[PDB]
Formats: structure tokens, C-alpha cells, sequence
């Protein structure tokens, strides 16, 4: 939010502030590969919280190649990224929640036992789910199936204690 | 309960097994062990380097680092690399 728009302005924001006529890419000032993940992974996870232009640009394509290109960076950093994510979906905003949604469904595909690893997490950041539960009803059904898919055995019914509405046949 | 899988030696010195070396020098795997143990904002670190400026132990006394460069080439094989 405010972290992600005073990161923005810094020098030692990764991503060049320009945009390139052919289309919509983001260039790198750094290679990705290098970037301490611990550092700028969760910096940019604040910018979920973002709904203006362009801040909100940079937010969601620079989570989505540091989640694409992160492979074995992004599982160490985890923990930190749960407070970011709990405070951007606790603002029930629609919009809002759906990003994170989408950005959630990149997270647990985006290396191995990601997905596994989140299931302690479902407490924190499922609860806000259950308001919007039935577009948004839709998304999330796909969200928590992702979830339970490469959640490992346990993520059935921790997704069920958190969301007693939810079911699935994967 | 996140913890690597597999461990390797380092073979030549770089930036991340200075880092590496400082955090197991305060008796922490990685950046991830050490905030796992310890309640953590940011890690203090040098400006100019980006490395490691100060960490505190298990029995909570604080090791500091120097600005430049501390792992001795000599050093850098007893670094260990964790997987994941
Ligand atoms: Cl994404």
C-alpha cells in the first residue's frame, strides 16, 4: 500500500518505469534470478492492497514474473507473504479479492510443495472467503480447488474448517 | 515448518555465500531459519553491499559484520547450501 508506492519510487525498485509501444511487458532492471526473493517478494506481495494507476500495474506483473521465474526462491519466503495477502483480502474489496485469488492460484502452482505448505496458513487467510461465497462465487470455488489440488491430503479438510460450505469432486 | 531438503558445499565465493556464511556464523541455516526463530522485520544490512550487518544469537546476544568482505577463500568451502 503505502510500502509498495514509497518502494515504487526507489532506485532499488527492479523494474524500469517505462513502457515499450509493442506492448505491455515489464523490463527488469535486475535480473529476477537475482533478487534476494526474502526482500522484494513480499514488498511486492503489499502491492495487492493496490487499485491505482500505475502502481497497481507494477504490483500484479511484478508478482506475476517473480512468482513465474521464482522456481526454489519462493517456498523460503512464504511466512512472509501471508500477513500481505490476509491484510489485501480483509479490506473486502471485490476487485481486490480478485486479484489475489488469481495471484493465490499462481502461488501454489508456481513451485513444488507450495501448495502444502500453505494449508497451515487457510486460518488466516480463508475467513473473509465465506462473505463472498456464492464472478467472485466462481473464482473462489476455483481458488479453493486449486488449493485442495496441490494441497496434499491434509488441505481437504482444513479448507472445509475454515469454509464449512465448501466441497469439491477433483 | 518450512525446511530444506538436501545440503551442499560451496565452491566459490560470491555475494550469496558471504551472506550464507554470515548467517551460519550466528548459528542460523538462511535468512529463512533465522526468522523462523526470531521475530523479524527486516535484517539489518550494509547499504552498499547489501550484506549482512548484524544478527541476533539463539541465546540472544548479537553478532555484528563488517562492511566488506569477511569469508576467507579459505572459508568458503565449509559454507553450506541448502535445498530449497
Ligand atoms: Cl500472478
Amino acid at each position: 500500500s503505502t510500502a509498495f508506492r514509497k518502494f515504487y519510487e526507489r532506485g532499488d525498485f527492479p523494474i524500469a518505469l517505462e513502457h515499450d509501444s509493442k506492448g505491455n511487458k515489464i523490463a527488469w532492471k535486475v535480473e529476477i534470478e537475482k533478487l534476494d526473493y526474502h526482500h522484494y517478494l513480499p514488498l511486492f506481495f503489499d502491492g495487492l492492497c493496490e487499485m491505482t494507476f500505475p502502481y497497481e500495474f507494477f504490483a500484479r506483473q511484478g508478482i506475476h514474473d517473480m512468482l513465474e521465474h521464482g522456481g526454489n526462491k519462493i517456498l523460503p519466503v512464504l511466512p512472509q507473504l501471508i500477513i500481505p495477502i490476509k491484510n489485501a483480502l480483509n479490506l473486502r474489496n471485490r476487485q481486490v479479492i480478485c486479484v489475489t485469488l488469481k495471484v493465490l492460484q499462481h502461488l501454489v502452482v508456481s513451485a513444488e510443495m507450495v501448495g502444502k505448505a500453505l494449508v497451515p496458513y487457510y486460518r488466516q487467510i480463508l475467513p473473509v472467503l465465506n462473505i463472498f461465497k456464492n464472478n467472485i462465487g466462481d473464482l473462489i470455488q476455483e481458488t479453493l480447488e486449486a488449493f485442495e489440488r496441490y494441497g496434499g491430503e491434509n488441505a481437504f479438510i482444513n479448507i472445509k474448517y475454515v469454509v464449512p460450505t465448501y466441497e469439491s469432486c477433483l | 515448518d518450512v525446511k530444506p531438503k538436501s545440503v551442499s558445499h560451496a565452491k566459490k565465493w560470491s555475494e550469496e555465500i558471504e551472506n550464507l556464511y554470515r548467517f551460519q556464523q550466528a548459528g542460523y541455516r538462511d535468512e529463512t531459519e533465522y526468522r523462523q526463530v526470531k521475530q523479524v522485520s527486516m535484517v539489518d544490512r550494509w547499504p552498499e553491499t547489501g550484506y549482512v550487518k548484524k544478527l541476533q544469537r539463539r541465546d540472544n546476544t548479537f553478532y555484528y559484520y563488517n562492511k566488506q568482505r569477511e569469508c576467507d577463500d579459505k572459508e568458503v568451502h565449509k559454507v553450506k547450501i541448502y535445498a530449497y
